[PDB]
């Protein structure tokens, strides 16, 4: 709900004074790549006419933007460093700016594997130039919490990607969804009413 | 071609479950292959003796045929 | 800034404000369009001189 | 026709402001048939953008296109044919062939890097459509154009 | 909040271990 | 005025005349002007405007009268186009479509006149049952009956070879509906050596045949050809399944 309610907006509040821009353009296109989906709308936010020029005065969150996109991953994760120091000023702050850099991260890597069936070692070190054991532990890590789709093939060193579908994601998330929604009936539906 | 044609499609009783055979036909037709395999079943298939189809990477002719045939005393 | 429509009020009318703001909108309809746009008042109160 | 050029030169049209393109400007008699020439031209220029082509020649089979037999007619009738047929084949049967010498026109060329690539998209696919796992050189050299186009493919599919 | 977060064990984050990251690269 | 030599300076009694020529002509006069304006409408070929104008007044002569013979409509399709709407047998068969021309080769079938000629009822029982062709050899084993014997014009005419070469696309066409409508994955080799083509251009023939949506291919370049098949499981098997699912006296 942030990024198109915002995104959708223009803001205006009685000359911005809760808007307080030189953060509300920043905020829209640092809240995007959460959960605007990379195809869809990531082009209203790109060749959106109404942002890209009042992001023109502000080259950082700029290269923050034109560096998912555009695949110079070099750049991207020293653009998201940034913003874990730019996280200090917003007072919804802290599993904001951990989930935001895990998602970030995570978003980050999914959109590099999943075009390709094998990936090799040296190109996933060419994304930024971490080597090894950044991208092991981490991946490790997040396939540990099985949200990507990749595996430390360390037998030749080329990570493989195939997909199996959303179609378990449901169930998955489901079986979760439903014990939480009875569990808040059993909360309730006893004597205590 | 014409005995070829049921009698060599006649003797596919076998019930074994789903019938599939390629290999007993190589043998049990003294003719060269994959003509022997294609297009006994080509015939058979266009009108109205062998229903199925057929994988010949794997040389495997799954078939589900009607022909309400035999007498079959002992049946 | 919507100063620059006020900027030709001469005589107007409390209506003659209701019917340009109206009309502005629609201005902003003809071109399926979701905002209404600076120029869709100029040619609002620009159209309605008569 | 100009509210039809500046409301047609960055994104501005081609579902808004088409109707730019004919509404009075099918108000020629046929004073100008030049003008006509040239947004008739472009109204047809840009129908293919839309993807749906069949308005372009269900547009030259109606009433007020077959008093019009002129040379852009079978331009973008051979454009049309590139939109249906779905090939640069038809590009390179455009551009250099039947009717190359509407290249050279002022608001056009900056649309044909879109188009080029908009039915580099579309024959990519045409290409890719029956097949399954086939290699870079049924995509690439079943259209002649390069291999890394291909690996631009790459960076043109992704999702 | 209220959506489980980790923010268990890690050591400081991307800012640090891009640091020493591109660091211990070059 | 047409021995002098004209094409569009006959044009003047071509554009005008509204239908019938007059407002209906009033009498025995049924086509003969819009039949004279209508093979000097022709006039070159000019290729849209002598066909296109006169299906407008096609629709006018359908009661089959007593009046004598006033072969132009022969004439019309006889530049581009599908033409549905001996020579009507092998007319029919190079029309590419699937299973209302399969109504259309044989609603004229079987007739006890269709009794006569059987060496042309080898189209119908071979081209109609779904059985194998081959490229020309059945073409020049009946080259001393088909060419000639006593569409395909050609001594030196021009476009009477590119639609022989649209019988060619008969058997193409014709036999991967036979291992479309009956078979899974069989060989690059195999359907190579079965069409007699190379790989190639048999690909480039199956990719026209999948571009234009008529079978379900999942070709491949490697062995996993041709398959028909879907491998992602919708229930269409489990609804099939359920689809089948005197001595008294």
């Amino acid at each position: 709900q942030a990024a198109e309610l915002f995104l959708d907006t223009v803001s205006t509040f009685t000359s911005y004074e809760l808007m307080d821009y030189k953060t509300f353009v920043t905020y829209t296109v640092y809240v995007s790549m959460i959960a605007l989906e990379r195809p869809d709308l990531r082009e209203k936010v790109i060749k959106g006419a109404e942002i890209l020029e009042v992001l023109h005065s502000l080259p950082a969150v700029r290269q923050y933007l034109f560096s998912l996109y555009e695949c110079r991953y070099s750049v991207f994760f020293q653009s998201l460093a940034v913003v874990e120091q730019e996280m200090k000023k917003d007072w919804l702050f802290a599993p904001h700016y951990r989930y935001y850099v895990r998602e970030m991260r995570i978003h980050a890597y999914s959109q590099l594997l999943e075009s390709y069936r094998s990936l090799t070692l040296g190109y996933m070190a060419e994304a930024f130039g971490v080597g090894v054991e950044f991208i092991d532990q981490e991946l490790s890590r997040f396939i540990a919490a099985g949200r990507l789709h990749c595996k430390i093939d360390k037998v030749n060193e080329i990570v493989e990607t195939n997909r199996p579908d959303s179609k378990n994601w449901q169930y998955q998330e489901t079986i979760k969804k439903g014990d939480l929604l009875l569990n808040r009936v059993q909360k309730l539906s006893r004597v205590i009413n | 071609r014409k005995i070829q044609l049921l009698c060599m499609e006649m003797t596919f009783t076998r019930p074994a479950n789903h019938r599939q055979l390629t290999f007993e036909e190589i043998a049990k037709s003294a003719k060269i292959t994959v003509n022997e395999v294609e297009l006994l079943v080509m015939k058979a298939l266009s009108v109205g003796l062998v229903k199925g189809s057929i994988d010949e990477v794997d040389k495997r002719v799954h078939m589900t045929w009607v022909q309400p045939r035999v007498l079959d005393l002992q049946q | 800034n919507l100063r620059k429509i006020a900027e030709l009020m001469p005589g107007a009318s409390g209506a003659e404000v209701k019917g340009v703001c109206t009309e502005a909108g629609m201005y902003a309809l003809r071109e399926r369009r979701v905002h209404v746009t600076q120029e869709d008042f100029e040619m609002a109160v620009a159209k309605v001189m008569q | 026709m100009q509210s039809g050029i500046i409301h047609a030169a960055e994104e501005k049209d081609w579902k808004t402001a088409y109707s730019y393109f004919y509404e009075a400007f099918e108000g020629y008699d046929s004073i100008d048939s030049p003008k006509a020439i040239t947004s008739l031209k472009y109204m047809l220029l840009c129908k293919i953008m839309l993807n749906t082509p069949e308005d372009v020649q269900a547009l030259v089979s109606g009433k007020l296109a077959l008093r019009y037999a002129g040379r852009q007619t079978e331009a973008l009738k051979c454009v049309a044919q590139a939109s249906k047929n779905r090939s640069l084949a038809d590009f390179e049967k455009a551009l250099t062939d039947y009717r190359a010498e509407l290249r050279d026109d002022p608001i056009i060329s900056t649309h044909l890097a879109k188009l080029y690539d908009n039915l580099l998209e579309q024959n990519l696919i045409r290409v890719i459509e029956p097949f399954s796992r086939v290699q870079i050189e049924h995509i690439s050299s079943l259209i002649k154009l390069s291999k890394a186009d291909v690996e631009r493919k790459l960076s043109q599919m992704i999702l | 909040v209220w959506e489980d977060n980790w923010d268990d064990d890690n050591v400081e984050d991307d800012f640090s271990n891009q640091l020493r990251a591109e660091l211990e690269k070059h | 005025k047409e021995q002098n030599g004209d094409v569009k300076e006959a044009a003047s009694i071509l554009q005008e005349l509204q239908v019938e020529t007059y407002g209906s002509m009033e009498k025995k006069e049924r086509v003969e002007f819009i039949l004279e304006q209508m093979r000097l409408c022709l006039a070159v070929k000019d290729y849209i405007r002598t066909q296109i104008i006169s299906k407008k007044i096609n629709t006018k002569f359908f009661q089959e009268e007593n009046t004598e013979k006033l072969n132009l409509m022969i004439q019309l399709d006889q530049h581009e186009g599908s033409y549905l709407s001996k020579s009507v047998v092998l007319y029919v068969i190079l029309a590419p479509f699937d299973n209302e021309q399969s109504d259309l080769v044989h609603r004229i079938s079987g007739d006890k006149k269709l009794e006569e000629i059987p060496k042309y009822k080898d189209l119908l029982k071979l081209f109609t049952t779904m059985e194998l062709m081959r490229w020309s050899t059945l073409v020049e084993d009946y080259g001393m009956e088909l060419r000639k014997g006593s569409t395909d014009v050609f001594g030196s005419t021009e476009e009477g070879e590119k639609r022989w070469k649209d019988l060619k696309n008969r058997v193409v066409e014709h036999n991967i509906r036979i291992m479309a409508k009956y078979y899974t994955r069989i060989t690059m080799k195999r359907m190579a050596q079965l069409l007699d083509l190379s790989v190639d251009e048999s690909e480039a023939f199956l990719s026209n045949l999948v571009v234009n949506k008529t079978i379900f291919a999942k070709v491949d370049r490697l062995a996993g050809i041709i398959n028909f098949q879907r491998p992602k499981d919708p229930n269409n098997l489990l609804n099939d399944w359920s689809q089948k699912l005197h001595n008294l006296q």
